[PDB]
C-alpha cells in the first residue's frame, strides 16, 4: 500500500 | 565505475528508500530482556538520469550500530562523514547497507503471560499484549502463538480483540489481530482440559511467540536526507522526487511463560 510511502522534502 | 553504465535517461527523476528491520527478542516470564537484536537493511530503488552523486544521511553514526556493511559503490562523505555516505548508485534496485543493533531497541509489543493449574485436569492460560509505540501508528498482521501441553484434550478460549483458535496438530493457540494502535492492550483467556499421561515431568513450556508488522524502524534509525548532484545534466534535489518507507517486522520474538 502506497500510503506507507512518505515524502523526503529538500 | 563498473556497476552503472553511461547514457541513462529518464523523463522522471525519482527514488525510493526502503528501511526494512527484523526485531528479535527473548523475554523472561517477569519481563526481563534476555536477548534482543535488530537486523536491518536499506534498499534503494532509483530511476535517475546520468551519473548522479548521492549523499545518504541518517540520524545516527553509520560509519548505535554493528556488522554494518555497504554496497561496493559506497564512499566516505566529505561533510557529515559519521552520519552519511556518498555514492554513485547502480540504476534500479540495490541494497545500500545491511546492519545489526543491540542497543536502545523499541520492543513494539510486551507479552505478559499467566498460567494457573486448577486441580490436576485443568490449565488456565491468559496473555495480555501491550503495543509500545505512538498511538497515531498501527501494527498489522499480529499473531500470538501460545503453546499447549501434549496431553491437551479440549480448549475453550475467548479474546478481547481479534480471533483465536486452538490448532491441535500444532499444540498451539493462535490469536490473530488485523490492526492495533500504539499504547493499547488486549487479553486472551483459555481453559485447557488435560488428559492423564505417563509423562512424570512437568510441562516444559515453550515460549509464547509473536508475528507483527509496524511502520517504523525498531532500531530508531531515520533517514534525514538523500542529496543528488549530476554535474553534466545539472539537475539537483528539487528536480528529484524522493520517498521513504519504514517496515519493522518480528523475527524470533519470544516471551517465556
Amino acid at each position: 500500500d502506497l500510503l506507507a510511502w512518505d515524502p523526503l522534502f529538500g | 565505475i563498473g556497476w552503472r553504465r553511461e547514457g541513462i535517461k529518464y523523463r522522471r527523476n525519482e527514488l525510493f528508500l526502503d528501511v526494512l528491520e527484523s526485531v528479535n527478542l527473548l523475554m523472561s516470564p517477569q519481563g526481563q530482556v534476555l536477548s534482543a537484536h535488530v537486523s536491518g537493511r536499506v534498499v534503494m530503488k532509483s530511476y535517475l538520469s546520468g551519473m548522479p552523486e548521492c549523499k545518504f544521511g541518517m540520524n545516527d553514526k553509520i560509519v548505535a550500530i554493528d556488522d554494518c556493511t555497504f554496497h561496493q559503490c559506497v564512499r566516505l562523505s566529505k561533510f557529515d562523514s559519521e552520519r552519511s555516505i556518498s555514492f554513485i548508485p547502480p540504476d534500479g534496485e540495490f541494497e545500500l547497507m545491511r546492519y545489526r543493533t543491540t542497543k536502545d531497541i523499541i520492543l513494539p509489543f510486551r507479552v505478559i503471560p499467566l498460567v494457573r493449574e486448577v486441580g490436576r485436569t485443568k490449565l488456565e492460560v491468559k496473555v495480555v499484549i501491550k503495543s509500545n509505540f505512538k498511538p497515531s501508528l498501527l501494527a498489522q498482521k499480529i499473531e500470538v502463538r501460545i503453546p499447549t501441553p501434549l496431553n491437551t484434550s479440549g480448549v475453550q478460549v475467548i479474546c478481547m480483540k481479534g480471533k483465536a483458535k486452538y490448532k491441535a496438530s500444532e499444540n498451539a493457540i493462535v490469536w490473530k489481530i488485523k490492526r492495533m494502535a500504539g499504547m493499547k492492550e488486549s487479553q486472551i483467556s483459555a481453559e485447557i482440559e488435560l488428559l492423564p499421561t505417563n509423562d512424570k515431568k512437568k510441562w516444559a513450556r515453550p515460549p509464547i511467540s509473536m508475528n507483527f508488522e509496524v511502520p517504523f524502524a525498531p532500531s530508531g534509525l531515520k533517514v534525514r536526507y538523500l542529496k543528488v548532484f549530476e554535474p553534466k545534466l545539472n539537475y539537483s534535489d528539487h528536480d528529484v522526487i524522493k520517498w521513504v518507507r519504514y517496515i519493522g517486522r518480528s523475527g524470533i520474538y519470544e516471551t517465556r511463560c
